[PDB]
């Protein structure tokens, strides 16, 4: 999937915030709230608050509270739901699939077909202008 | 402006009423609209500003 | 309330400031005569930030217009908003700079800086409290590049705790306007790293790209690019003039933006930009502002932050919006593409929400972004500088005015330090 | 107030200044009487009766060419004292116009220039019109630009000279005075806009479709070039370029100050309205070597700096988009030590037409000036033409009897040899 | 909540969309400029326009469609016509040159530069819809753009959305009359790429609607504008249940579940019952019993093929207007007692019904009478296999002596796809032979 | 958007192009001073196909005028529509060819061919996208038949993508206004068969037959002859310039017209030609237009399609008609006349419908016909070439400019093979 072919650090800015707002609209009409746009903050899976969560006296409170490995079915819908599947299917190409939206400002004047009477001048459509392009003469050699 | 359909013909045929040079000698859209075009950011340029704040509506 | 002193230097600075004060006067409902013709009381409750009060219910400028040519004073005085400006704020010499930074800073910018300093001192002593100073200029010239930095140095000498700002039209990537433009740009950036708390880089090729694709208009003048620049010039001082749920001044944005005093170069942008023929079809929502908010074809500097990575991001929002949705959008844009944000700091986006939008626009948003991809501008500038310096080209127009040769080299060293120091945070 | 004062020395000077000041009166409201029915005061001065006198000085050593001005319809426009005439000619002799006859005319010319500058509160430039192959334009103009450097100092003096043509020459001793007027001014000038008559002959033959042009027909286009070089002094525009701009921004070294002039749209009124004169086609018109005012091919050399000035329907976006089109063709060439290369000047005022002129009424005009290393062939041809006739001391005895000596020929020859070595050294990449 | 997105490809596609979107704008209260009349204010609860129209900020309704064509000659008529302020400027995607009845140009060279733009626009339009559940493809089999570019489009849409349903409405060639000499080539080649990359393929024929217009209506010498309105009517009846309340709402995935038995059988027939003028319907007391019967007659079909010599496999009725289920059941029971209508052995019931509570609408001008009820039957039959039995005869005649192939091999196309498209068609017509065998 | 570039070479091509720029400027509402003066806004929409812009809204044609002798250009410059042409597009020489293929291809067109290349590249690269090159000339001349072929060879070498449109005035059977035409025509049609996409053969005898019985004209002049083919040659490219229910550009009328690249010689016609004294004695309907299409008295070539076949056929209808009436007319004509159509191609008639009738009619059409009965045009030329070759009649006028006899032999070897291939597909 690299038909656009920019520099490969491009095509990866994702840049879709209206998609996560248009699929939160699905559960406005639904009564069972399953997929929202805020993901849950599970401190176990979180890579930030592990200092408290690897020290002592934590496993005695984990097994007895039925949390040892704000909702359980919401995680199943967050990582298996049709909203997340649609979100991931449209995120394989980070930027757009077109050359216009992957372009920043470095592809502004790139093609730029130059156009140029004659080629270096010297109109000679008149045959008096072709037998000689100057009544005085021409110098050098080109 | 836009009568022949060559390059960017939709936009100014939809925008003759905003960029009509009145009449003068020469009279291009360079000495006219030198100090700014008309309706660049907002097509309704004279609607009054909203007097609604957060606390004055809640 | 804190009032802001505006300064314009050179032809580019004066032409930008004319359009800027035009759009400020429309946003506050001030006619070209100078009286008040607005509809809301919110427009007059904090008009003292930019406008001094006169007799007769008319409002008088807090702005200084400086150039070495008298020919550009007639151009702004005869402009569409030209009669509003104070006659004592026009400071001007007789002979021009010549796109020479040397006489723009040493020979001819020296006898003129006393008059400008007298004007600034005479008018900023009338403050109750003063926040800082704004300056619009260009680095590829002789007036706004030369004396635009000497002025910054002298106000830094006088008031050190105020907020010096800069909206500088940086030199272009592809086609230049002056051949000695790399010299002036290199010599001006060297004075802009120790004397400005914030500085915005504006490039004309970026604005050309906006006016070609996004605005879709085929014959744009300099007024349209000036309007685009001034849409974000006013977009950073909204919370000083209109109330909101989450205010943010320039000092707060500077504090939340720059982590060290040598990275204060930004990339501005404006959200609700679309063509006139397709304007009434766009459904203005906060996600739709976010979608082309962070798009890098909606930048005013001719770099690409997708190439590098974001040290921080600002977002000043105007209009009716939900507080959950702005944090939702500015957390989604952080969380999805985690390779474009620095990781030695938890969050990068600054949130600011105002609720008085521009006239006729339901919502709007303004961008300030600091990235490590801005090093490509100084890299190219220094490459051209050292290509032009090893042959001693155009040098006698600098050295003959009372200026030594090593002052080029120490500026090159400072800019190279800036280039190599930005690489540490990639 | 952005005044500049012109000095017209010699027959070429006055016959160019007539067309120039006719154009200046035409695009202002100035009648040939002087009365009227943007920035005006740069070239004219008000009086108590509504008259707008100009600020130019006409200088020649024979009265056959200024007395025609004194009896025409512009008799009451020019100042009576600002037209200077001698009693007898310099007789195609540099020594006569430098040492014997031009020694006691400078006391009047300097007084007139000082009288002009005392009413000039914003003086920022000088314009000198002369010819390299004359006796007054070679000798007296060299004395003037020698002395103005001492009297006025760091004022910008840019002169618009006429190089002798590479192939044709109305005179014969022209490569003597042309050699001697360069060595004595290379340290006394700032920028030298230079045109050849032969290239303008070719242009009026093939661009305009006219045959058998007259000197006034060339002078119309030559004065139209100067009206586009001081257009930003007189009219408001998006990008003003003053007279002191050119020397900072066109010449890299204080020995080489010789660019080449070019006017892009030159077309008869019968062929103007069948073309598309967009920005992409008029900025390209300054680059094919058939359209240059100096008959030298820039294909040999490399461009050093360029300065394009625009008029009329500008719209600065496609000026950039059309200059960027020049970079993609490999036939154009640039030095490696000037990676930027170009200058952009934009003015709102469209060019005006003259009654009887062969030019059309257009909305876009480009006047481009560029110094190129390809000018080294002009100096090489003048080099060879000087040592072809100095090798046997052809016309030397005329010069040595008029207050000169033998060393001035050899000194000037060595000077231009050093100049040619400089031009050869510049054109090396690394 | 039940959004659908339609894609119109080619001149045939955009001209079908021209007469179809006026019908859409007349089902709801949408003015030709895209506004509401502001005199008929609707309740805030119902969202009948949300299936086809997207509500903008102030009051404007912008349709969910893509008009894409390689030429500018027909879609510039759209934005200079009487509907120019209704469509988005960027939903009208146009190329620069056509394919000129060439599959090679539109699939390999001239269709490949603007496939990215139309993909980006479809993605940008799909980022606003919530319950995206269908795609409508309007193109032409016998064209160059509508056969080549559309094939690339639904070759590339499947890799983007995956299992989403793709219903298509294509103009199949006619046996007697036609338009071009080369459309057998462009019709066999599209059978290879849209067979496995689509879910249900309704096909129409331009000559079978001509006899409907001559015989049912009294419209003599009709143009294309009198033919595209029938396509608008049938496509509105199919998506009628998605925006109007009814007794038996039939969702989009219910169509395909009992319209296709086998994965390679998605080629049903199409018909519309009360196609009648005002003069003839004024004198005719018809009923449910023979708007049900008229759709089973061979002369009322929109593809030239008799169902007399072909087994029916899966019929799907849709009813509009004032319809109770009892006379529908009675009419269906009277279908079961007819001998000349035959059914396959493995289908016990073979009938799907759906009742809607909205009568069909009428347009200014036009010729159709305003009737209370209408029937749109999507009959999946085996008799459509003989429609391919003429097109393959249309191919090998020119294929024997290599005519017009040199226009194909030059533009990025190798010869080896005629010889596999023909074998794909042979396997497809064997697949329909297997299902008709008694066992 | 799909621009075309018009080329015309020689006296015949110059006069034909002059009449063409009369009629198509009258159609688009172009005043002879170069200003638009019409009524509808549909004429200005697609005016770029044949015209360009200028300063002030003037419309100059994209036509390039060339001949060796300026004896014709200065007559058409001072004519009715002469001042709209670009004054630089006229390019010419001192000494003309004078009915010789040799000089205008090897010694006098060889130094003027770069001139037309200069002008055609300047006009070609300034447009957005090109979709054809139009050439009108004659095959019996010397500066059109020889220089035109060299021009097509030099242009097709540079742009192999684009399409070549040639309108060659083939000589008539009973008429010979140039004795050395079997040499020039053969050498011209040798070079045409390898470079052009579609060739429209026009015979002047067929034009005289049209003005004789079809139009009831007593004084048929050469302007009357030029207008008749100018109507057709402007009716071919209708669908580019006007909206239609079925459009067909130059490529559509090439893909659906030639089954093989060596079989591309066409045979045009134009229906609604009746006398002003016989106009209301027949209604203007589709059956009348389609009958008078295929009638033997209404085509511009002097060959009869009874002794041949029809590989494929195009006909661009133009005006306000129905569609299925067209389908009936172009199906029944194949049904009854099946013995005069090829059987291995199922349908042969390609149809296209525009919606703007010409200025002054209700409904019109235009015939484009590939027939295997066009080989009778080349049988006569081959016979006359063989008759002038055994005695070497005018051969020494051709060797004097850098030629040889094997070029003539290979031209004949191309012609007998083209005729043989047409005859092999006749059965
Ligand atoms: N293009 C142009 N060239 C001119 C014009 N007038 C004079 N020249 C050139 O300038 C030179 C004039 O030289 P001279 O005839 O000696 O006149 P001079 O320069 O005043 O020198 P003296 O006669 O000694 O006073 C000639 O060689 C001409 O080629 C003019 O009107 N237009
Ligand atoms: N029913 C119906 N058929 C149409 C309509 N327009 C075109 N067609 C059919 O479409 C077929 C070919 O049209 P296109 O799809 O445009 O063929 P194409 O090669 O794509 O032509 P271009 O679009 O110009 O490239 C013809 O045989 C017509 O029968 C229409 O409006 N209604
Ligand atoms: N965006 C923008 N740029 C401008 C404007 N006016 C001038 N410039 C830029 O300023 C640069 C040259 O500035 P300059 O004339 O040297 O300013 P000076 O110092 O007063 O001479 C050019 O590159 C222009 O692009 C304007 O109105 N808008
Ligand atoms: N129909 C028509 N044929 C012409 C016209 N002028 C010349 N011809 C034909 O041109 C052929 C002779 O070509 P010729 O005049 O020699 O072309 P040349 O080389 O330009 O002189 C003859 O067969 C004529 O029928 C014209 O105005 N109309
Ligand atoms: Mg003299
Ligand atoms: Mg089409």
């Amino acid at each position: 999937h690299l038909c656009a072919c920019p520099l490969r650090r491009e095509k990866g800015f994702i840049l879709d915030g209206v998609a996560v707002s248009t699929m939160a609209r699905s559960y406005e009409h639904l009564r069972p709230k399953l997929w929202s746009a805020i993901p849950p903050y599970n401190a176990q899976q979180d890579c930030h608050s592990r200092r408290y969560f690897r020290s002592r006296v934590v496993p005695p409170i984990l097994r007895e509270t039925d949390q040892d490995h704000d909702g359980w079915i919401v995680d199943y819908f967050h990582i298996f739901g049709q909203g997340q599947r649609y979100l991931n299917r449209r995120n394989w190409a980070g930027a757009g699939h077109s050359l216009q939206q992957v372009t920043g400002h470095d592809h502004y004047n790139t093609n730029l077909k130059a156009i140029q009477n004659g080629r270096f001048g010297y109109r000679r459509n008149t045959p008096a202008l072709r037998h000689c392009p100057s009544v005085f003469g021409e110098i050098t050699r080109f | 402006r836009g009568q022949c359909l060559l390059y960017n013909w939709e936009e100014e045929r939809a925008t003759n009423y905003l960029d009509q040079v009145p009449v003068m000698q020469d009279g291009s859209e360079s000495f006219f609209f030198r100090h700014g075009h008309r309706g660049l950011l907002t097509l309704q340029p004279q609607s009054p500003t909203s007097s609604c704040t957060t606390q004055k509506d809640s | 309330m804190r009032e802001i002193v505006h300064l314009q230097a050179g032809q580019c600075g004066n032409q930008i400031g004319a359009k800027f004060w035009e759009v400020i006067s429309d946003e506050h409902g001030i006619d070209p005569t100078g009286t008040y013709h607005g509809d809301s009381d919110l427009q007059l409750e904090r008009i003292n930030v930019y406008y001094n009060e006169a007799t007769g219910g008319k409002y008088v400028p807090r702005a200084v217009l400086v150039d070495l040519e008298p020919g550009t004073m007639d151009s702004v005085r005869s402009g569409p908003f030209g009669q509003i400006f104070r006659p004592d704020n026009f400071v001007f010499g007789q002979s021009g700079a010549g796109n020479n930074w040397a006489k723009g800073h040493y020979t001819e910018g020296a006898e003129l800086v006393d008059s400008v300093l007298d004007v600034v001192r005479k008018e900023a002593e009338s403050c109750d409290c003063l926040q800082g100073f704004q300056l619009t200029h260009s680095l590829g010239g002789g007036t706004g590049s030369g004396m635009g930095t000497l002025l910054i140095s002298k106000i830094r000498e006088e008031y050190p705790d105020r907020i010096m700002n800069t909206f500088s039209v940086v030199p272009s990537p592809k086609v230049s306007d002056t051949v000695v433009e790399p010299y002036n740009a290199t010599l001006s950036v060297h004075q802009l790293v120790e004397n400005t708390d914030e500085t915005y880089c504006i490039d004309n090729e970026a604005l050309y790209d906006i006016c070609f694709r996004t605005l879709k208009l085929t014959t744009p003048t300099y007024g349209d690019l000036n309007h685009l620049v001034s849409a974000t010039m006013s977009g950073v001082t909204t919370c000083l003039r209109f109330p909101g749920q989450l205010n943010a001044d320039l000092r707060k944005l500077a504090v939340n933006m720059v982590p060290f005093p040598r990275l204060h170069f930004f990339m501005p942008g404006f959200a609700p930009l679309t063509s006139r023929g397709s304007q009434q079809y766009r459904a203005l929502t906060v996600p739709e502002l976010t979608q082309q908010m962070f798009d890098a074809k909606n930048m005013m500097a001719a770099c690409d932050p997708r190439h590098g990575r974001y040290l921080t991001v600002a977002a000043v929002f105007r209009g009716r919006m939900s507080m959950k949705e702005v944090d939702e959008q500015m957390l989604n844009v952080q969380n999805k593409n985690s390779s474009y944000f620095v990781e030695w700091i938890p969050n990068n986006v600054k949130t600011a929400v105002c609720d008085i939008p521009p006239r006729g626009l339901k919502m709007s948003a303004t961008f300030i972004g600091n990235s490590t991809a801005i090093q490509e501008l100084f890299k190219r500038i220094s490459e051209q500088f050292t290509a032009m310096f090893r042959r001693k080209a155009f040098l006698h127009w600098y050295t003959g005015e009372g200026m030594d040769e090593m002052e080029f080299t120490e500026a090159e060293s400072n800019m190279n330090d800036l280039v190599s120091e930005y690489q540490q945070y990639q | 107030m952005r005044e500049c004062i012109s000095i017209h020395v010699g027959q070429a000077g006055v016959q160019i200044g007539n067309a120039c000041w006719e154009l200046y009166c035409l695009e202002h409201g100035i009648q040939p009487d002087g009365q009227m029915p943007d920035s005006f005061n740069t070239f004219f001065s008000e009086t108590g009766a509504g008259k707008h006198v100009p600020r130019a000085v006409f200088v020649d050593l024979e009265p056959t060419v200024v007395d025609e001005v004194r009896t025409g319809t512009y008799r009451q426009l020019f100042h009576p004292e600002q037209l200077i005439t001698g009693k007898e000619d310099a007789a195609n002799n540099y020594a006569r116009g430098h040492y014997t006859i031009g020694k006691e005319i400078v006391d009047l010319v300097l007084d007139r220039i000082r009288k002009l500058a005392d009413l000039c509160t914003g003086l920022q430039g000088f314009l000198i019109f002369h010819s390299f192959g004359g006796g007054t334009g070679s000798g007296f103009a060299s004395l003037l630009m020698e002395r103005l450097s001492v009297d006025y100092g760091k004022k910008s003096k840019l002169e618009f000279a006429i190089y002798p043509a590479p192939q044709v020459s109305t005179a014969v001793v022209e490569p003597y005075n042309s050699i001697l007027t360069t060595h004595t001014t290379l340290e006394h000038s700032d920028c030298a806009f230079m045109v050849d008559n032969e290239a303008i002959y070719d242009i009026c033959r093939r661009n305009l479709d006219i045959e058998r042009p007259t000197y006034t027909n060339l002078n119309r286009l030559i004065g139209q070039i100067v009206s586009s070089i001081t257009a930003s002094l007189r009219f408001d525009g998006a990008l003003n370029v003053d007279l002191t701009e050119f020397q900072t921004n066109l010449v890299p070294y204080p020995r080489i100050h010789f660019p080449l002039a070019t006017y892009a749209p030159v077309i008869s009124a019968e062929k103007a309205y069948h073309e598309q004169l967009s920005v992409a086609e008029i900025t390209n018109a300054c680059f094919e070597p058939a359209n240059q005012m100096v008959k030298c091919d820039p294909r040999h050399g490399k461009y050093m700096a360029c300065c394009m000035l625009y008029r009329g329907d500008v719209v600065p976006k496609d000026v950039n988009a059309a200059i960027a089109t020049i970079k993609t063709k490999r036939t154009i060439q640039f030095v490696d030590w000037c990676p930027t290369g170009f200058k952009v000047g934009i003015n709102y005022q469209p060019p005006t037409v003259v009654p009887g002129g062969d030019l059309a009424k257009v909305q876009r005009a480009v006047c481009m000036l560029s110094n190129t290393t390809a000018i080294a062939e002009a100096w090489a041809r003048l080099d060879h033409k000087l040592d072809l006739m100095y090798a046997k001391r052809a016309f030397v005895h005329w010069y040595v009897g008029e207050g000169m000596e033998e060393g001035e020929f050899s000194e000037a020859r060595e000077d231009l040899a050093a100049l040619e070595k400089d031009y050869e050294e510049v054109g090396v990449d690394s």
